[PDB]
């Protein structure tokens, strides 16, 4: 959609080391524009490609039962010319491939808002104070650890003329924002208007999901200078390359669920919602949304006895037909069936091959471990608290 | 088969006086983007710095003569105008022999502004040192050059001088056969 | 060289790495010993053949093996079978490595395959047997090295000086040799001699072999390649391949049995019509129909043969021949299906997915 | 009626070719070289992340010697020691004094690697510049096996001599061992 | 027991070179702390076996005239009976012999301070940016040539929650930290404050030498493979060893005068804490203790004119009774004695046998060289003045 | 030999020892023997020299009287105790200098062990045998076999020559010691009851095996081959226990040898017998010295101090002041050179030395 945002980014950076604040302004907006218009265009054209060319399985084709040796072949040719098609519309429609890929400091430079600090300090100097505190606040929430942004923010907030509805982010999904301000409107007692907010947290949180799986099947990654020596089949490249690709789309479960104001990523999300969601109408007085969403998180959880404990509550004043004819959400059921199959793959793959996962999630059973590595993760767990202990130590004797 | 050519990028060199010539480079601008763009902006003088009296202080005796390392002549330096460094694109040609450039990198994607050249046929270097071009004339400066007396250091004591380094745009992209220079 | 083998019953003091036996006999050679060298070279052979039927071997308990089938609630998710399929021909692959003598130890590179597969240590082994007073072998090692390569210089000399001195006139053999060359040149021996039972006994036993053989050399050309680019996961899965059609594409132009120095054209249409008169002559018109039908599958453009079954439909209802006994034997229409698919996938693969970046001159 | 002594051993069970030939079986002297024999038990058991297991013996001369333990190229250049790249040489308190005692080999002054001997001959020339550090004391008809391999020209075995397992004993007690061959 | 160094220091590399931060922050910490009491072990073990079985000798024992036979033998099996039972608690003492061996590569690594640079690194990896700002200066003023770590460095000043006042060293002695700030503090034109920085400064350097005086008996140094013929006696042996050992117990005077930012050791180490001192305490208002450092510094050099006329300018505003009563300190006194006492010796050793001596001092009074040496070094001085006109008439006939 | 002395050695002799051994060998390979024993007696002559070289140093350097100190080192004992040892160093160097023997090739250490365990003897008496040289192979054998009396072959060639008759005036040492000559003289003399011509031999056997013994002590501080590298006093130390080891073995090889097992303490035993010749001759005041230094050196004995009662019954008769039971200072410094010894080493034996070999 337009030229690197690297090279726009050096550009900016060139001309504000000498004072040209148009120039720096007018460069880090055109790279804040390339590199969103430079994502969307790979979203839309992997999805349609997706989409317009399926997997056409064919169940229905039983090779043969006398003959061997040709039924291999066929099924072959037919599933890579289904690859094929696929591949030539990829190629054709995604365009050149130079301004798909930058170097990773730049990806490190492009997540901590740096050009918000560059626009920042140029609104300032051209007497832009709105675009100034729209992009000082959104550094600020960037990166938490800076005081001295807090007193430029003071700084900017005693000149006269700014709004408070101009304190605006820009920068964060909406799924997190709409979730947070819902939990803090919740926590101080008003349940009439903390409904919408968790609604919408749904919803744009399962499209996040979808947008979010279709952009790590990306290019495999080597062991340095070890792609020399690589000496791998043909039906062994496509599984390594499947399992990593596998292992993004799993591990895009823990990134949704990070602010950069909190240090850990969140802990339950998703249940955490329906949970809210339920206490939520509860309080409000619609009931048969309070038992919905209890048993849609029971479903998640089936071990828990306070939410059990709920549920009696909540089925016990309404009516039991009512409460036996509600069932759990259906979105909830896909999301929760496609990452168990994934998982069941991921762990065969370990068990068999030695490629290493770590679980994202808490809600996986046992059934889908296999009884052979848990050993040597309670061992590595093991190894893990004996080294924070060390170090507490280290950090005791150095006082 | 061959790969294609698309633009041509001359220097024009001089031993302190007295200049030796001109070296006319063919850029692979359709195998490899990404690193002919970076060399002809960095030659041309668009962004301000450039190539323009640069040095080449690596002068090893038929081995290699590095150099464009245009901030200091160290031979430690050098920022592209893809903000300071770049990632390889892809190796799809190899070393083969005398005239056969390349980029210089300190480690995995640390691709920089300076310069490669060969004058025997290196086989250990494949696989590690992207290549984007393949000189056409002037292979005689080059040889002339190479011969020059250096300390143990391999720096010249004769101080090599880029006069000029312009751009020449080619009107049909075609391609050379891969034996050398 | 090739007659004390067995692929499956291999001497265990002749198993060592096929580097190191090629460079140890390479060096024994450089130093005039010619008896070691010779030695050591027939066993590189022999251990190079070893590794290429291991290979074509362990390729075919993967493909050609039941799998089992999920319930439905993995049936509705094509993207995860398909993927969990190859998944699982990986491991029985890896599985079904380990436990061969030729796997366990140290592997060749790619270049010293390339050179085994040029038939260029052949050129050493006809000197070597002049140097040991071998003449038939050495003629034989020379003509089997020419028959690759009919373009050399310094060979044709070679073999001019072989061919000059008396002796050594009717050995004219290949060493490089398969079942089906033999087996068809016996068959048309026999068949010009008019002797016909022979003649259908030998192209029946030679159907099977052919088949089996390209099928193999089909299904042993899912190689390795070199890392020259880095992209993305469709177009790094589709581009493997390509290599591969290239690979499986010039499969069958290797195969064709050479006969006075000219290749046989169109070799399975051919059989086919040597088994159909041969049926023929005999009046046993039963199983000569599916034959002609056969022929005209594989070569739809013919006139002698268009005309015999003009003949065969005029008279259809007077041996009690029926239309079912009129379609093609599986095995033909199979071999036909293969080869039509994977020649229109490469024309579909030269004007896509192939860069336009390579110029001739 | 002297000896030094044995205070650990380190085992040994290898691979020519395709076949099995059986368990060598050294006893280290930890009293004298404490050092060269942590380190060489550190990488036998190989519990530090690299180790002996799947190397192999690069070097065979005929009644002179047998030399291995390189796993990092294999050719007879690499080998990196649990103490960094080389450490210095300990002490020379024991010599050479025929077949079966195994010492240390360096490429120059105190630049001991990851690479032994198992000497064959007496080998008196040698007493003096590398750091005898055990005795194989159970099993020596697997290095008469192993020496006689046929080898190439840089003597390097034609075929693959590998140590297929290595690990460790513990002695509960030292024990002295006589100063005689084998 | 204490791990050796450069094994922690090799596991901690590979750790970093692995990936994982606690590991080898944990490591290098170790290593730096196991180095350090391990030097200390030597040292304590060292002084006190050697302080505890004195040298006296017997005052009893008398020359023997009418035998001359037995009084050899009694007298050594007499001194060589101390030698053992000193040997004897040295050997118990001290503990296992391996630890305190380490190669070549291990201790000039260890001189550059690169545990430092993990450290640092991994401190800000792991968010404890005070502890990576402490490692980044210490690692700074180690190496004067790294301005990547002087970008690192302005970077966590300009960095949140780095203050001025947590910039330590940790790795320089004190005799080294407090002269220079003496001598910068006393550049400024304070010397109120610029006496008791050297008052410290003297004390520390008096320590460090009888410190690390005892850490110079060390095994012989053999050259290459020298030590298969050396055949050298009971009584040469010891000679050669204890020659060797005061040689290196003599290069310990231009190992504490010089600094890792500093390119040549100070010129006049001790005298010029004294001169310094006489101007500060000239400036304050001390006339007592100002006469006392110029006569002190007149001990060691005989013909200096400035502190002369500086001690007959105060002799002249005190009383000649003052002067006449403060003598010079009684450490001047002492490291004055006995460092000529071992020139001496030192000087006759390489006369006679002929093992090399550089002087390592500059006020070694000119009677302690032989006739020979002195003979040597007359004629080196006259070929040198030789050397020199011949380059300036040669000079001259180029213009 | 008589054929040279110390101060009478030619000067075409003085040739390396190991090229004089190794033609000897030669010769001896080519049954030449007459080369081959003049070599051969050549290189026992020079060997011989070498080892009075040797001692002369080492006992000249020692003995040296100790020069005046300077005053100011009187306050740091080890730099005085080292810069005397660094004189005595200078000295010695000077000293081994001056003397010719050690102006050539010096042969290595295993030719000495070879000489030391007389391996020349055997090839010197075969050569004999070869050559019919009868008594000279008689008296070669005789001096071989004081270190290896076992040797089967050299007891058949023993039994052989005795059975020729006046095999007895061919039995001899080639290395005689004089001290041991005089000690049988004496012995001769006290069997003839000849008292006064005992007394001048006891007087010339005391002062020349004092010279021996100290001359073979002071001349064993040598080399060492180097298998550890140490710390200063650790290496010091270990290189005077082994030189301790060597030394600790003096009084035990100059022990005279008569009738095929050594005759214990010859020193007391001397003395008894010179307190027996006393009392038969009735000088009591000179027998009382040997009785006390017999005392010391022997205490064990309770016919000694029985003996001693009696004579203290009545010393007043005789007229003794005590002066007369004041041992002789030689006795006393032989005694306290040997308690040192045997309790240093003891000591370093103890608490020093490693333990890293075992037994069996
Ligand atoms: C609960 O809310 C749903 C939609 O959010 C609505 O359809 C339903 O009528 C509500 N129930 C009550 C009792 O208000
Ligand atoms: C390979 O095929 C044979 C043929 O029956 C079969 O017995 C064997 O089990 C197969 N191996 C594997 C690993 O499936
Ligand atoms: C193979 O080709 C034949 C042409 O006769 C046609 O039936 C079909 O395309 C293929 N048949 C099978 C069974 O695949
Ligand atoms: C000189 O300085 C010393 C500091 O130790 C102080 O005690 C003394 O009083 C000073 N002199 C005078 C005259 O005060
Ligand atoms: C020892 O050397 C000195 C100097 O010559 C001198 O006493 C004498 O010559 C030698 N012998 C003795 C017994 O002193
Ligand atoms: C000699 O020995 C006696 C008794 O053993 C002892 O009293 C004396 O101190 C020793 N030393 C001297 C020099 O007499």
């Amino acid at each position: 959609g337009m030229v690197t945002p690297d090279l726009l980014f050096a550009e900016g950076t060139a001309a504000y080391a000498r004072g040209d604040w148009p120039g720096v302004v007018l460069s880090m907006e055109r790279a804040l524009r390339s590199r969103a218009a430079l994502r969307a265009l790979r979203l839309r054209c992997r999805t349609q490609c997706a989409a317009d060319f399926p997997w056409e399985l064919d169940p229905d084709w039983s090779p043969s039962p006398a003959q061997a040796s040709g039924a291999a072949a066929l099924r072959d040719l037919s599933f890579f010319g289904g690859l094929l098609r696929r591949a030539a519309c990829l190629r054709r429609c995604l365009g050149p491939p130079a301004a798909h890929s930058l170097s990773e400091e730049m990806e490190l430079e492009f997540r901590k808002r740096s050009p918000y600090n560059y626009l920042q300090v140029a609104y300032f100097k051209i007497n832009k104070l709105e675009k100034a505190v729209a992009a000082a606040h959104t550094f600020f929430v960037g990166n938490p650890e800076h005081m001295e942004m807090q007193q430029n923010l003071d700084y900017y907030q005693t000149m006269s003329g700014v709004k408070e509805a101009d304190f605006k982010d820009l920068e964060t999904q909406p799924h997190m924002q709409e979730f947070r301000l819902g939990v803090r409107l919740y926590s101080e007692e008003q349940p009439q208007e903390a409904v919408p907010h968790l609604e919408a947290a749904l919803q744009e949180y399962f499209v996040a999901y979808e947008e979010c799986r279709a952009l790590c099947e990306g290019p495999y990654d080597y062991d340095g200078y070890n792609y020399l020596e690589y000496n791998a089949d043909l039906f062994q490249a496509i599984t390594d390359h499947y399992i990593q690709v596998l292992n993004c789309k799993q591990n895009c479960v823990t990134e949704l669920a990070s602010h950069p104001s909190r240090e850990k990523p969140f802990e339950d999300f998703l249940p955490s919602h329906y949970n809210y969601l339920q206490f939520a109408y509860y309080n409000i007085g619609n009931y048969t949304q309070a038992v919905e969403c209890a048993k849609t998180y029971l479903l998640f959880f089936p071990n828990d006895e306070v939410m059990n404990q709920n549920l009696a509550y909540y089925a016990a004043m309404l009516g039991e037909e009512h409460t036996r004819s509600i069932g759990p959400r259906e979105s909830a059921k896909e999301y929760r069936q496609r990452s168990l199959l994934e998982k069941e793959l991921l762990f065969f793959a370990y068990d068999v091959f030695g490629i290493p996962f770590v679980d994202p999630d808490s809600w996986t059973p046992e059934e889908v471990i296999p009884k052979r590595l848990q050993e040597k993760q309670k061992s590595e767990r093991e190894t893990a608290v004996r080294i924070s202990q060390e170090i507490g130590n280290l950090m005791k004797e150095i006082e | 088969k061959g790969p294609k050519v698309t633009v041509k990028v001359y220097f024009d060199l001089r031993i302190g006086d007295e200049d030796v010539g001109r070296v006319i480079f063919g850029l692979f601008g359709k195998t490899v983007p990404k690193t002919v763009d970076n060399f002809v902006a960095l030659a041309t003088g668009e962004k301000g710095f450039g190539y323009k009296n640069s040095k080449f202080h690596r002068v090893i005796k038929d081995f290699m003569i590095q150099g464009g390392d245009f901030t200091r002549g160290d031979g430690t330096g050098g920022k592209s105008i893809y903000g300071e460094r770049f990632p390889d694109e892809n190796f799809k040609l190899k070393h083969y022999g005398p005239g056969w450039v390349s980029m210089a990198n300190a480690g995995k994607d640390t691709n920089g502004s300076q310069f490669f050249i060969t004058t025997v046929k290196t086989a250990w270097l494949d696989g590690k040192h992207v290549v984007f071009g393949k000189v056409l004339e002037g292979m005689e400066v080059v040889r002339k050059v190479e011969s020059t007396k250096t300390d143990s250091r391999d720096k010249p004591l004769k101080d090599v001088i880029i006069a000029d380094c312009g751009k020449i745009e080619v009107e049909k992209p075609f391609a050379i056969a891969k034996e050398a220079a | 060289q090739y007659e004390r083998y067995s692929f499956r019953s291999f001497p265990r003091d002749e198993l060592m790495p096929l580097e190191s036996a090629y460079r140890h006999a390479l060096d024994k050679y450089s130093g005039e010993h010619w008896a070691e060298s010779v030695g050591y070279l027939e066993i590189s052979l022999r251990l190079h053949r070893l590794l290429r039927d291991s290979e074509a071997f362990c390729h075919r308990n993967c493909s050609a093996a039941p799998q089992p089938e999920p319930a439905a609630g993995l049936a509705s998710y094509p993207e995860l079978r398909l993927f969990g399929g190859l998944l699982r021909r990986a491991h029985c692959l890896k599985r079904c490595k380990q436990g061969l003598p030729a796997f366990r130890q140290s592997q060749p590179s790619r270049e010293v395959l390339a050179d085994f597969q040029r038939r260029e240590p052949y050129k050493f082994l006809q000197f070597a047997y002049f140097k040991a007073n071998n003449l038939p072998k050495a003629i034989a090692a020379a003509h089997t090295f020419l028959l690759k390569h009919p373009d050399d210089e310094m060979m044709k000399r070679n073999m001019a000086y072989y061919k000059s001195l008396p002796g050594a006139e009717d050995y004219i053999k290949d060493l490089e040799t398969k079942s089906y060359e033999s087996l068809f040149i016996r068959a048309v021996r026999a068949y010009n001699g008019e002797n016909w039972r022979t003649s259908i006994t030998d192209m029946e036993l030679a159907l099977p072999d052919f088949f089996k053989a390209f099928y193999e050399c089909l299904a042993a050309c899912e190689g390795s390649r070199e890392i020259k680019d880095f992209k993305d996961f469709y177009l790094s899965i589709a581009d493997h391949y390509v290599e591969v059609l290239e690979c499986k594409i010039q499969c069958e132009e290797n195969l064709t049995p050479v006969i006075g120095g000219y290749p046989v054209e169109k070799f399975v249409a051919t059989m086919y019509h040597y088994l159909q008169f041969a049926y023929y002559k005999l009046n046993d018109l039963k199983n000569a129909a599916p034959c002609a039908v056969s022929y005209l599958l594989f070569d739809q453009n013919d006139k002698v043969m268009q005309q015999n079954l003009v003949y065969y439909q005029y008279h259809r209802d007077t041996w009690g021949l029926s239309d079912e006994h009129f379609q093609p034997r599986p095995e033909a229409v199979q071999f036909f299906n293969v080869t039509t698919l994977q020649k229109e996938l490469y024309d579909f693969a030269k004007e896509n997915i192939m860069d336009d970046d390579e110029g001739e001159v």
